[PDB]
């Protein structure tokens, strides 16, 4: 609401800017407002929404993997406070808030309004953020938040499968869903699904341009090492 | 080495 | 105030576990409201208060310069909006309430209370906070927040001069006054400085342990880079 | 390449 009476375009040139000062929660920020004013979103501002919630959330994600083992170490010949479990909590609250807005702005009404393939294939987006709360849920809806992802990326590989080319690098990023089988505990799944999408965008190479082939290699690159680690 | 995922951080 | 419920020690845990998640705003926070707990703080959270202030306030700095130049380079055959202006107006105002932060955490009442050559030569603090006022500074005050960190500086080297060796690392640091000669147009004060204070650590080196000698020899490095740069 | 101040940041 902070962005209300700011212009549409403004809130786009003011991401951009906060993405070369390297401000992510100003980015987040912008992005959100512009968001809320109502209209679609062109496929570069969906890349500047994008990005900034990646960069807050994985810097989130990260402080809470030190917290996590730090309270690890500290539960097992070890000596005792409630600290460490008081800060963990709080910044993984923070991490809970900032995927709880995401997931509001794809509710509210990004995805109901996406009609191309390119815009609603948002549903990778939904898994992510799902799949960061999955990354530290450990109660009664750790199996319920896991289906809310799975469900997200599935009906993503649907429309995706259908509508656009094997290489296009929404779908190659999409196939995300191959570590989310690391939460789902599937990693035959994960492999089988990595090496699909790897040979069959190797078998479309053909067909695109020098810009678009080096777009695809990069993708189909970070498939091939997630291969090499698990393999 | 962590897995890569779409897209990076900064 | 936000602290003002958690204990002195919880504060103190809680700030090195933000610097291990490299969570410097909490850092911040968390020292911030160990210093307004009254009491006067030891060598080690001396530096937390420093190592937090010092990197928030730097991404800060660091996200001003960039802003400041995209909107240079907007003044200058340029297609013309305030928007460039007006983040970095905001991010600038964000700047100087971190520095008016901890001044007034100096002014009530570390400066006052400190007794001890090692503790009082927060001055530095002092000094460097308003230099970082100083190189956003640009109305009918610059001249005097420039004063008010020159005297912060000099008072310091003061104290350092008469109750300190000549290879103390505090020394050796305050010994910034150097790069305020940047903000002050006085190079050749400057270099002088440096060089005095370069070659005046080198003829006591023979009195440090290897221990001593390893963090003398650091910032004596950091002088020798900067007279490299100058010369 | 900057000049030296003290400290630096993480
Ligand atoms: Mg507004
Ligand atoms: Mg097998
Ligand atoms: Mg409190
Ligand atoms: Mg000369």
């Amino acid at each position: 609401g902070a962005m209300g009476s700011m212009e549409r375009a403004s809130l786009i040139q003011k991401a951009k800017l906060a993405e070369q000062a390297e401000r992510y929660e100003d980015m987040a920020a912008f992005m959100k407002g512009a968001v809320e004013k109502g209209e679609e979103l062109s496929c570069e501002e969906r890349n500047l929404l994008s990005v900034a919630y990646k960069n807050v959330v994985g810097g989130q994600r990260a402080a809470w993997r030190v917290l996590s083992s730090i309270e690890q170490k500290s539960n097992e010949g070890s000596e005792e406070g409630p600290e460490v479990r008081e800060y963990r909590e709080k910044v993984e609250t923070e991490l809970q808030g900032v995927c709880d807005t995401v997931l509001g702005l794809l509710d509210s009404h990004l995805i109901k309004e996406a009609g191309d393939a390119e815009s609603r294939v948002y549903l990778k987006m939904k898994g992510d953020y799902y799949r960061y709360l999955a990354e530290v849920a450990t109660g009664d809806d750790k199996k319920r938040i896991i289906d809310s992802a799975r469900s997200a990326y599935q009906e993503a590989m649907d429309i995706s499968k259908k509508e656009m080319p094997p290489t296009n690098p929404i779908r190659l990023g999409l196939a995300n869903f191959s570590v989310f089988h690391e939460i789902a505990n599937s990693p035959e799944e994960a492999i089988s699904l990595a090496k699909t999408t790897f040979d069959e965008a190797m078998a479309d190479l053909h067909t695109l341009s020098e810009d678009s082939y080096k777009d695809s290699t990069l993708i189909m690159q970070l498939l091939r090492d997630n291969l090499t680690l698990w393999t | 080495p962590r897995r890569n995922t779409l897209p990076a951080m900064d």
